[PDB]
C-alpha cells in the first residue's frame, strides 16, 4: 500500500545471440533457476500496493526451433516484436518476466528477454543474464547450482530506509535544491514544444562511429584531459551551440547504487539527474571539460538521491527539468561460455522523453556514439545532419586545440549556400531622388489625377505647380539643401504638398505630432535644428516659446509658376527624420536617406505594381513611416493619393466610409487595427466598402494567420506582411498573408518573409555566427536601404549600427528582434531580445518610462509593466496597457493621480501608464530579479439619466458591473480598440454620433456624457479658402449653404467657396417681410468681402431668385461673368405644388443629417414661403448660366420661354428638384460650372 | 530571452572604425572584422561608448566629406 497511481506498461526487452553448440532445455531450466534466485523479479501491483509475492512461480522457456522456415532470422523477429508489441497487464497475479529461446541455426540461438521496467533497467540485466549462464556452465561441469548473489528485496529496502533516514539525506536533499534554484531552463534540438512525460515506447536509434581520427588527434594533443570529461564538453558545447543557448539544463545518468551493491542487484539503479550547463565564449575546452569534470564529481556525492524526490519537491509541470541527457557509462554484456560466442542485441529500453546521447570513447582513441531520439519529434536524416556537426565540430578542436568555445563554428557547406542563395537580391536600380521619379511620373501624365481631399482635387501638374510653388517659398525663407523642416499639419492635400515640396528644396522632413506635450517636441527640435516650421495659424501660438525658429503658416494653394523641377534634391541627402523612443536618454531621431526610400519605394512598385485606375488612401499619421510610401508611392507610379479625414484612422466605420468614397484600391493596417477593423465588419458592409481593395499590408506587429484567413473569407482582398524597423527605411522584408502560402503557415503568426530589393538578413547567435534553420537568433540588416544613422548622437548610433563580419568595411543594423528561418527560407518573427515593445504597433521603450518615472519627487524606484488589466476586453488585437509600479523614498503617500497628471508633461500619450499603482515594497522573490507575476492588477457617483446607458456599455464591454460614475475606461481595462466598439454601441444607442476619438479626449462616464448629450454658423461659410477669384453661394431656403460642400471638389484649386447664409438670431430672412431687405442685406456682407472686381455667383432655389436679385443689383452698379442657377424658377410660376416642392427641400435637407437647438432650420423654410409669396423680380440685362431637372413640371414654356423676360443657356439632367443638388448630379454640374468659370 | 551581448555591460568591448572613418563597438573576445581597424580604445561598454562620443565628431562618411 505504497503507490497511489497505477505504474506505466512499458517494458525493457533485448536479445543475446548464442553461435555455438546450445543445450536448450538445461538452458530453460538454468533460466528458471536464475529467476528464481532473484526474489525482486517476482512482484505484483494490487489496485495501489506495489509488492513481492514470495508464492510466485516461473515457467520453462518456450523452445521454437525455426531452422525448417524460410526466414528463420526473419521469424524470430517477428516474434520477439510480436511479444513486444502488446502492452504488459501490471496488474496482473503472474510474474512480469518472460524469456524465449528461439534457434534459427543449428549453431545460432537467440535468446529473448522481457522484463518491466520497475524490475530491471538497461544496467541490471546482464547480471541476471550471467547468472543464469554461470547456472548453465556449472550444471555442463556437473557441479551443483551455485547459490543466489543477489541481494534479497529485504535488504535493499533496509538499506534505502537507512539512506532515507540517514543524516546524508538531508545534505543530498538541500544540495540538490540549491542545485533546482541555479538550474537553467531546459533546451531541445527540436523546435516543438517540451512535452514533459511520453507515451510512444516506439524511438530511434542511431549508431555512429566517427572514422575521421579527428577525436583521436585531439585527445593526444590535450593528453592531461580524461577522454570521458573531453567527449562529454565536446557534447556539452554541441548541444548547446545547435541550440544557441550558453545555458541550458540536460541531464546526465549517474547510479543510486554503488560497488559490488550495483553488481549484486536487480532492481533500477541508474538514476538521471539534473545537470545545468554553463557555456563561456571565451574559453577554451580544456576549461570547460575541467569545470565540467569538477561539476558532475560534486554531484556524486550526492547521487544516491532520487531524481522523483527532486521532482515531488520541487512539480506539477508540465515542462520537466531537462530535455536532453547525455551518457557516458558503458554497460558490460558480454558473458564467458566455453566454445560459444554472445553478443546481446537490444531491442526495447524504453521511452524518450527528448533525446538521449551516449558517447563511447575506445580504447584506440576515436569516438562512437549512440543516438535515441522521440520519433515524435525527431527523424533519422536531421539526426544524422545534426552528427555532422558533431563531426566538424571535432574536427575544428582537433585542428586547433586552442580554439574559443565562441569562434566554433558549427554550420554545414550547404546552409552557407542557402543563405547566399536567399541574401542575393542585388538589383541595380539608378542614382535619383524621390523629386526626379515625381517630376518623371507628372511629365507621363500631367492631366491624371493625382492628389485629393474633401475639398482639392489636383492633377500632376496642378499638383506639380504647388510643389514647386511652396519649395520656392520655403526656400525664399532661407531653407538650403541639407536643412531639416518640421511639419505640424492636419491631414489634409496641404500635408502632402508640404512634403513634396520640402523634398523638392532638398531637404528633410521632420513630421511632429501635435499630441505630444511641449517639452517633448521643444526636445526635438532642440536635437533637430529646422530651418523652418510649416503649420497652420492656431497651432503656432503652441511654438511662439521655441526659441531660434522660423515659422510658416500653409493653408491654402499659392499661384502658379511653372512645374519644372528644381533639381536640388541629390541622393546623400537625407529625406526624412523620424524620432523614436530611446532606452537610455531623450529620443532618437532616424535619418533615413534619399537612395534608401528610393530602392523601398521602387521595390513596392516592381513586386506590387500600381497603375493610374489604382487609389492609395493616407490613413497613416506622419509621424510613423508607413506613411512615408502613402506619399510617394502613388505619385512614382501615375495613381491617385486621397486624404482621409483627421483622427479617421481611429474609427473603422470612418474607414469604411472612407474606402467606399473613393474607391481605394490600396491601404494600410497594423494587426491591431486590423483586428478592430474586421470586428465593425459584416459580409454586406464588407461587399459596400472593401470590394474596392485590391491590395492590403500589414505591418509593426505579428501578423496572426487566423486574422487573415479570416481577413480572406470575409473580404478575398491580398494581404501582405511586411517587416522593418524605422532605422531601415521602412520595411525590409515581405511575405504573402493570402491564400497558398497562408494555408501553409503552420505557426500562429504570418512568417516576416524574405528580404527587399539590395537588402539582407542575417540571423546571428550570441556568437556573431549565423545559425541553422529553426534555430533562434538575433536579426541583423544589411544592405542600401540602413538608415544613416541617429542625428547627432555618434553613440547610439555606433551601439546599434554595428560592424558586419560577412561584408567587409559594411555596417549591419541590431534590431534586437529574436527569429529563425524556416524550411522554404522564410523568416519567422519570434520575439524581443530587449525591453522594447509594440502596443497596437506603437514602438514603446519601457526604459525610457521608467527613468522618467523614476526620475519623480521622492520615488526610491520604479516599474513600467504591459499586462491585459481586464481579460474580458481582449477581443483581438494588442489589449495591452503601461502600469505603472511606483515606491516612495519617503515612505509616504505618492498621490499617483497627480503623478501621472505630472507624466502626462514629459512622455507622449500613448507611453503614459494609465494606472500608477504604490507598492510598500517592491515584490522581489529569488534573487531579487524582480517577479512580475507578482505584480498585482488594479482592481476592477451620479449617473444620470443619459449616462446609465454608458455605464451600462462599459459594464457589457468591460464585464465589470459599474455602479460608480467618473470612472476612467483605461483604468477599468478598456484601450482603443474595445473604444472604438464603444463608440459604435453608443452610435447606435444614441441619435448623435459618437466617435472612438471623443472617447480618447474624455475618458469617464460624466465627460462621455457632458460630450455626447465646425466651420461655422454664421452669415460667411468658408467652403474653400483658396486666393485667386471667389464663387458665391446663395443659400436656398433652409437658409444654410452646406449643401454646396460637394462643389468645390470639381472647380479649380485657385477658386475660393464663400456661402452666405441666414443665421435665424437677427438673420436677414426673418428681419424682413419685404423679400428684398434681405437680396439688399446680402450686398453689406457681399461688398465687405471683395468690393470692386467681376462677381461670380451661384444660387439653389430660393438662393438662385436672390443670384438674379443681385446679378441686376450688381449690373446696376460692376460685372457679374457667371451667374448659375439651379432648377431655379420665377416666383411668378401662394401655389399649392410649390409648398410641396419646399417641404422636400426640408425633408431632404434635414434627413441627410444625423444628429437639438437647429429648429431654426424649421423657421427659416417659414420665413422662406412668407418671403416667396411676395413676388419680386428684375429683367436681369446681362446674362447667366442655368441647369434645369429635366423630371419636373410640365408646362412647355420650360425656362427657355419662362426665363425669357429675365440669354441663357441651358442644361438638361434626370433629376429631381430636389436631386438637382445632390452630389450625383453635381458629378455633371460640377466639371461644367469649372468649364464656365475658366 | 536572448540579452544580446550589446546590451550587456558585464563584458568589454572595444571601439572599431572602418574606411568611411564610421566608429562602432565589436567584442573583445573576437576578432575585428575585415574591414575595420582598432581606434585605440577597449574596456567597459559605457566607457567605450563615451569615447565614441567625443572622437566622432563628424557624421559624414567619408567618402561624402571633400564632395561637402
Ligand atoms: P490606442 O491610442 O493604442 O490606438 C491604437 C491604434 C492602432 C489606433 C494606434 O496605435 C495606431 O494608429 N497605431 C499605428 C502604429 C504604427 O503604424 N506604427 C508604425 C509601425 S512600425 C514601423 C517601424 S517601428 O520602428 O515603429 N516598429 C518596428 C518594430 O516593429 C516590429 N515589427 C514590424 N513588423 C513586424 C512584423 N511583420 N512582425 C512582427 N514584428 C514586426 C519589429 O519588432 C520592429 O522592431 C514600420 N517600419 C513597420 O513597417
Amino acid at each position: 500500500e505504497k503507490l497511489s497511481e497505477l505504474p506505466s506498461a512499458w517494458s525493457v526487452a533485448h536479445y543475446v545471440e548464442l553461435t555455438g553448440e546450445v543445450d536448450s532445455p538445461l538452458l530453460a531450466r538454468a533460466v528458471v533457476a536464475g529467476l528464481a534466485q532473484a526474489d525482486t523479479l517476482r512482484m505484483r501491483f494490487t489496485e495501489v500496493w506495489q509488492w513481492v509475492d514470495d508464492a510466485l512461480t516461473f515457467e520453462l522457456p518456450e523452445i521454437i526451433d525455426l531452422r525448417t522456415n524460410i526466414d528463420p532470422h526473419g521469424t524470430a523477429q517477428a516474434l520477439m516484436q510480436a511479444d513486444l508489441q502488446q502492452d504488459l497487464r501490471v496488474d496482473s497475479g503472474k510474474p512480469l518476466v518472460f524469456h524465449q529461446l528461439i534457434q534459427v541455426a543449428d549453431n545460432r540461438w537467440y535468446w529473448y528477454q522481457r522484463y518491466h521496467h520497475l524490475l530491471v533497467d538497461g544496467f541490471s540485466f546482464p547480471a541476471i543474464t550471467r547468472q543464469i549462464a554461470n547456472i548453465y556452465c556449472t550444471w555442463l561441469r556437473g557441479e551443483p547450482t551455485p547459490a543466489s548473489p543477489f541481494t534479497p528485496f529485504a535488504d535493499v529496502v533496509e538499506e534505502y530506509q537507512q539512506y532515507r533516514e540517514s543524516e546524508a539525506w538531508q545534505r543530498d536533499a538541500a544540495f540538490w535544491a540549491e542545485q533546482r534554484r541555479q538550474l537553467p531552463p531546459p533546451a531541445s534540438l527540436s523546435p516543438a514544444p517540451l512535452p514533459g512525460r511520453s507515451a510512444s515506447a516506439d524511438i530511434l536509434r542511431l549508431k555512429l562511429e566517427f572514422t575521421d581520427g579527428e577525436f583521436r588527434q585531439l585527445a593526444t594533443q590535450l593528453s592531461g584531459v580524461q577522454r570521458t570529461d573531453l567527449a562529454l564538453a565536446l557534447a556539452a558545447l554541441w548541444l548547446g551551440r545547435l541550440c544557441n543557448r550558453m545555458d541550458y539544463a540536460a541531464g546526465f545518468i549517474f547510479m543510486r547504487r554503488l560497488g559490488s551493491a550495483a553488481l549484486t542487484a536487480t532492481g533500477p539503479v541508474l538514476n538521471v539527474l539534473p545537470l545545468g550547463i554553463h557555456i563561456a565564449a571565451q574559453e577554451t575546452l580544456p576549461e570547460l571539460a575541467t569545470r565540467l569534470a569538477a561539476q558532475l564529481k560534486k554531484m556524486r556525492r550526492h547521487q544516491r538521491y532520487d531524481a522523483e524526490q527532486i521532482v515531488r519537491d520541487s512539480a506539477a509541470g508540465d515542462e520537466p527539468l531537462f530535455g536532453p541527457v547525455l551518457n557516458i557509462k558503458v554497460f558490460d554484456y558480454q558473458l564467458d561460455i566455453p566454445d560459444v560466442q554472445a553478443q546481446t542485441h537490444t531491442l526495447a529500453t524504453g521511452p524518450v522523453n527528448d533525446l538521449e546521447l551516449a558517447l563511447f570513447p575506445d580504447v584506440h582513441g576515436d569516438l562512437s556514439i549512440e543516438i535515441l531520439a522521440n520519433k515524435q519529434r525527431y527523424d533519422e536524416p536531421t539526426l544524422i545532419q545534426h552528427a555532422e556537426r558533431l563531426k566538424m565540430l571535432i574536427a575544428q578542436f582537433a585542428a586547433d586545440p586552442a580554439l574559443l568555445c565562441g569562434d566554433v563554428d558549427i554550420m554545414l557547406p550547404g546552409e552557407y549556400a542557402q543563405l547566399a542563395q536567399l541574401n542575393a537580391t542585388q538589383v541595380e536600380i539608378p542614382e535619383t531622388t524621390l523629386s526626379a521619379l515625381v517630376a518623371e511620373q507628372a511629365a507621363k501624365t500631367p492631366d491624371a489625377p493625382a492628389l485629393a481631399d474633401a475639398r482639392y482635387l489636383f492633377s500632376y501638374r496642378e499638383m506639380r505647380e504647388q510643389v514647386v510653388a511652396l519649395a520656392n517659398l520655403l526656400r525664399e525663407r532661407g531653407v538650403k539643401p541639407g536643412d531639416s523642416v518640421a511639419v505640424a499639419l492636419p491631414r489634409s492635400v496641404f500635408l502632402t504638398l508640404a512634403l513634396h515640396a520640402i523634398v523638392e528644396a532638398g531637404a528633410a522632413w521632420l513630421p511632429l505630432d501635435t499630441g505630444y506635450p511641449d517639452d517633448r517636441l521643444k526636445m526635438m527640435l532642440e536635437d533637430a535644428r529646422p530651418s523652418l516650421l510649416i503649420t497652420t495659424d492656431d497651432q503656432l501660438p503652441r511654438f511662439s516659446d521655441v526659441p531660434n525658429l522660423t515659422s510658416l503658416c500653409y493653408n491654402a494653394p499659392l499661384t502658379p509658376q511653372g512645374s519644372a523641377p528644381l533639381q536640388l534634391s541629390q541622393p546623400h541627402h537625407t529625406a526624412y527624420i523620424i524620432f523614436t523612443s530611446g532606452s537610455t536618454g531623450r529620443p532618437k531621431g532616424v535619418m533615413v536617406g534619399q537612395t534608401a526610400i528610393v530602392n523601398r519605394l521602387l521595390w513596392m512598385q516592381n513586386h506590387y505594381p500600381l497603375t493610374g485606375e489604382d487609389v492609395v488612401a493616407q490613413k497613416t499619421p506622419c509621424s510613423f513611416d508607413v506613411s512615408v510610401w502613402e506619399f510617394f508611392w502613388p505619385f512614382i507610379a501615375g495613381a491617385k493619393l486621397v486624404m482621409a479625414e483627421p483622427e479617421a484612422h481611429r474609427d473603422p466605420l470612418a474607414m469604411q466610409q472612407f474606402f467606399a468614397e473613393y474607391g481605394v484600391t490600396t491601404t494600410h493596417f497594423v494587426p491591431s487595427m486590423l483586428a478592430a477593423f474586421v470586428a465593425s465588419l459584416t459580409p454586406q458592409t464588407a461587399r459596400q466598402s472593401c470590394a474596392t481593395l485590391k491590395q492590403v499590408f500589414c505591418s509593426g506587429e505579428a501578423l496572426p494567420a487566423d486574422l487573415c484567413r479570416e481577413w480572406q473569407q470575409l473580404t478575398g482582398a491580398p494581404l501582405h506582411n511586411l517587416y522593418g524597423p524605422t532605422e531601415a527605411a521602412v520595411d525590409v522584408s515581405w511575405y504573402p498573408a493570402f491564400g497558398e502560402e497562408l494555408a501553409q503557415v503552420r505557426g500562429s503568426s504570418v512568417p516576416i518573409g524574405y528580404p527587399v530589393w539590395n537588402t539582407g538578413l542575417r540571423i546571428l547567435d550570441a556568437m556573431m555566427h549565423p545559425v541553422p534553420p529553426g534555430v533562434a537568433g538575433d536579426l541583423y540588416l544589411t544592405g542600401i536601404q540602413l538608415a544613416q544613422g541617429y542625428l547627432g548622437r555618434p553613440d547610439l548610433t555606433a551601439s546599434r549600427f554595428i560592424a558586419d563580419p560577412f561584408a567587409p568595411g559594411e555596417r549591419m543594423y541590431r534590431t534586437g528582434d529574436v527569429a529563425r528561418w524556416l524550411d522554404n527560407g522564410a523568416v519567422e518573427y519570434l520575439g524581443r531580445s530587449d525591453d522594447q515593445l509594440k502596443i497596437r504597433g506603437q514602438r514603446i521603450e519601457l526604459g525610457e518610462i521608467d527613468r522618467v518615472m523614476q526620475a519623480l519627487p521622492d520615488v526610491e524606484q520604479a516599474v513600467t509593466h504591459a499586462c491585459v488589466i481586464n481579460q474580458a476586453a481582449a477581443t483581438g488585437g494588442d489589449a495591452r496597457q503601461l502600469v505603472g509600479y511606483l515606491v516612495s523614498q519617503s515612505g509616504l503617500p505618492l498621490d499617483t493621480s497627480a503623478l501621472q497628471a505630472q507624466l502626462r508633461e514629459t512622455l507622449p500619450p500613448h507611453m503614459v501608464p494609465v494606472v500608477l499603482l504604490q507598492l510598500p515594497q517592491l515584490p522581489l522573490s529569488a534573487n531579487g530579479k524582480l517577479d512580475r507575476k507578482a505584480l498585482p492588477l488594479p482592481e476592477l457617483a451620479p449617473k444620470a439619466g443619459s449616462e446609465t446607458i454608458i455605464a451600462a456599455a462599459f459594464s457589457s464591454l468591460l464585464g465589470c458591473d459599474v455602479q460608480d460614475a467618473d470612472a476612467d475606461f483605461f483604468a477599468l481595462g478598456g484601450h482603443s480598440l474595445l473604444a472604438m466598439k464603444l463608440a459604435a454601441q453608443l452610435s447606435r444607442q444614441v441619435a448623435r454620433q459618437v466617435t472612438p476619438g471623443q472617447v480618447m479626449v474624455a475618458s469617464t462616464v460624466a465627460k462621455l456624457a457632458t460630450i455626447i448629450d465646425r466651420m461655422g454658423f454664421e452669415t460667411i461659410l468658408p467652403l474653400r479658402e483658396g486666393n485667386g477669384p471667389t464663387l458665391f453661394c446663395f443659400h436656398p431656403a433652409s437658409g444654410f449653404a452646406w449643401q454646396f460642400s460637394v462643389l468645390s471638389r470639381y472647380l479649380d484649386p485657385q477658386w475660393s467657396i464663400i456661402g452666405i447664409q441666414s443665421p435665424r438670431p437677427n438673420g436677414p430672412m426673418q428681419t424682413a417681410a419685404n423679400l428684398d431687405e434681405v437680396c439688399e442685406a446680402h450686398l453689406a456682407t457681399l461688398l465687405e468681402q471683395q468690393p470692386h472686381g467681376p462677381y461670380y455667383l451661384l444660387g439653389y432655389s430660393l438662393g438662385g431668385t436672390l443670384a438674379q436679385g443681385i446679378a441686376a443689383r450688381l449690373r446696376a452698379r460692376e460685372q457679374v461673368a457667371f451667374l448659375g442657377l439651379l432648377d431655379t424658377w420665377p416666383p411668378e410660376t401662394l401655389d399649392p405644388e410649390v409648398l410641396a416642392e419646399i417641404n422636400r427641400e426640408r425633408e431632404a435637407f434635414l434627413a441627410a443629417q444625423q444628429g437639438e437647438l437647429f429648429t431654426t432650420i424649421e423657421g427659416n423654410y417659414a420665413d422662406a414661403v412668407r418671403l416667396l409669396t411676395t413676388a419680386h423680380s428684375v429683367p436681369f440685362d446681362g446674362k447667366a448660366t442655368l441647369f434645369v431637372a429635366e423630371r419636373t413640371l410640365q408646362e412647355g414654356m420650360s425656362p427657355e420661354r419662362a426665363w425669357s423676360p429675365w440669354e441663357l443657356d441651358i442644361y438638361r439632367q434626370d433629376c429631381a428638384h430636389v436631386d438637382i443638388i445632390s452630389p450625383g448630379t453635381f458629378e455633371k454640374i460640377g466639371p461644367i460650372i469649372r468649364a464656365t468659370l475658366n | 530571452h536572448m540579452t544580446s551581448v550589446f546590451d550587456r555591460d558585464d563584458i568589454q568591448f572595444q571601439v572599431v572604425v572602418n574606411h568611411e572613418e564610421q566608429y562602432s563597438i565589436w567584442p573583445e573576445y573576437k576578432e575585428i572584422p575585415q574591414g575595420w581597424r582598432a581606434a585605440g580604445k577597449s574596456g567597459l561598454k559605457k566607457d567605450c561608448l563615451a569615447y565614441i562620443e567625443e572622437v566622432w565628431t563628424d557624421m559624414r562618411p567619408l567618402s561624402l566629406r571633400q564632395h561637402m
